[PDB]
């Protein structure tokens, strides 16, 4: 509707500034600059690359929304592997972190290899490359199709049987194994945090210990608390090709403008490193 | 911040038995060591876990205790000896947070007295 017409590109506009902005800011200065390099500031210039890839391609979406798609069936293939990359990446970066902070806390003195490993060469083969190998999908089914009076992009599939498989591989690479992965070591994190008097045997690793985690504590919350919402929208939608909810049209009607409405929020997580290094950082 | 306060000092007949205490108050998460000291010399200290350490002088004498949930340490005072006329100061290790360092804490001062 109208409403959303207006909507949409508002916030897919606002999203793009703060995150090209935020995300150019981090990488150059942790780039050329050079400046602190431990494992968390690595995987997080990761994660400021993959998030500024993706909103490079926001203006179009916003243009799609408003008027029309005079871009192509290139670019439309482009745009839609750039989300998918994105997407897993940002999460599974997340979990690498989890999983260092793991290390470096509950193994203090013997894990300094697995860890230099881990952030230099496992990174990528973890990361990079089954994201990259996932989107095959986007490089067959991306189209754009001829619409009545416009043009419209969007993955086409044969049927909606192959858009549940993909919602429901979406929801669990992206938030069961990862979120598994961080529940892990988290529980175990907070643990050993809570009841060892001192960590390793001297206050100052103490304290840096637990000077580093609590930023990605907060991270991560809040890409969770970002994501929620969505995941609960796309199951309901699931759940509604999948015949086990039968309601009427006004049903599919509202929960299509909810899960809109909430990926256009959700599509925030893109501005959460640069503004917590911007809150927690001065 | 948190609150140490002391009491049980005073005088007293020789011979006879007292019972310090030390009740801490405050923005506490949880508490580590404690213990009572006198370079000062630690007389008397209680882990969490109870493995107390006894000073070489005052072994096999005296007793500490510690209730987590009522936040004390009681130390006993039996078989006195005039070099035990001292003053006692209360120590404590806390910890205000998780994500806080390991933050060290001093009683106020308990003054006991017996006849030499
Ligand atoms: C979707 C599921 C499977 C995973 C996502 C939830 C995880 C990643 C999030 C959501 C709830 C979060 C926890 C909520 C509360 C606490 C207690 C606090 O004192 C330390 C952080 C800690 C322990 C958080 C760690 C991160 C956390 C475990
Ligand atoms: C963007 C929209 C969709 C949702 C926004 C959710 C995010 C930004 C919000 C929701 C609740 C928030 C958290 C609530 C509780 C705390 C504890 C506080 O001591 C530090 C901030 C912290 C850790 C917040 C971090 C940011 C947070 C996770
Ligand atoms: N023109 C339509 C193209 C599909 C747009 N969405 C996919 C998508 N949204 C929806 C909102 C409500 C219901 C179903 C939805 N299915 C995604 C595609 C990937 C990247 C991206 C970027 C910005 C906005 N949306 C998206």
């Amino acid at each position: 509707a109208n409403f959303n017409k207006i909507f949409l590109p508002t916030i897919y506009s606002i999203i793009f500034l703060t995150g090209i902005v935020g995300n150019g800011l981090v990488i150059l200065v942790m780039g050329y600059q050079k400046k602190l390099r431990s494992m968390t500031d690595k995987y997080r210039l990761h994660l400021s690359v993959a998030d500024l890839l993706f909103v490079i391609t926001l203006p179009f979406w916003a243009v799609d929304a408003v008027a029309n798609w005079y871009f192509g069936n290139f670019l439309c293939k482009a745009v839609h592997v750039i989300y998918t990359v994105n997407l897993y990446s940002s999460v599974w970066i997340l979990a690498f972190i989890s999983l260092d902070r793991y290390l470096a806390i509950v193994h203090a003195t013997n894990s300094q290899r697995p860890r230099k490993l881990l952030a230099e060469k496992v990174v990528y083969v973890g990361v990079w490359i089954p994201a990259l190998l996932l989107t095959i999908p986007d490089f067959i089914f991306a189209n754009v199709s001829e619409a009545d009076d416009r043009y419209i992009c969007d993955r086409f599939y044969p049927n909606d049987l192959w858009v549940v498989v993909f919602q429901f591989q979406h929801i669990m690479v992206g938030l069961i194994l990862p979120g598994i992965v961080i529940l892990s070591c988290y529980c175990i994190i907070i643990s050993r945090l809570k009841s060892v008097r001192l960590l390793s045997g001297s206050r100052e690793k103490d304290r840096n210990l637990r000077r580093i985690t609590r930023p990605t504590v907060i991270l991560i919350l809040a890409f969770f608390a970002c994501w929620l919402p969505y995941y609960i929208g796309i199951s309901i939608d699931s759940f509604i090709l999948l015949e086990i909810i039968k309601q009427g049209c006004e049903f599919e009607n509202t929960v299509h403008k909810w899960i809109s409405i909430t990926e256009a929020l959700a599509f925030f997580h893109c501005c959460l490193n640069p503004i917590l290094y911007a809150f927690l950082g001065a | 911040q948190v609150q140490l306060q002391e009491s049980g000092g005073g005088l007293v007949q020789a011979g006879e038995s007292l019972r310090l205490s030390c009740a801490a108050s405050g923005t506490i998460f949880r508490l580590y060591d404690m213990g009572w000291y006198r370079q000062r010399e630690l007389v008397a200290s209680i882990t969490s876990g109870g493995s107390t350490k006894y000073g070489d002088s005052v072994k096999g004498r005296f007793t500490i205790s510690r209730d987590n949930a009522k936040n004390t340490v009681y130390l006993q005072m039996s078989s006195l000896k005039p070099e035990d006329t001292a003053v006692y100061y209360c120590n404590a290790e806390y910890r205000t947070g998780i994500w806080e360092e390991l933050l060290d804490g001093w009683g106020q001062g308990t003054q006991v007295t017996v006849s030499s």
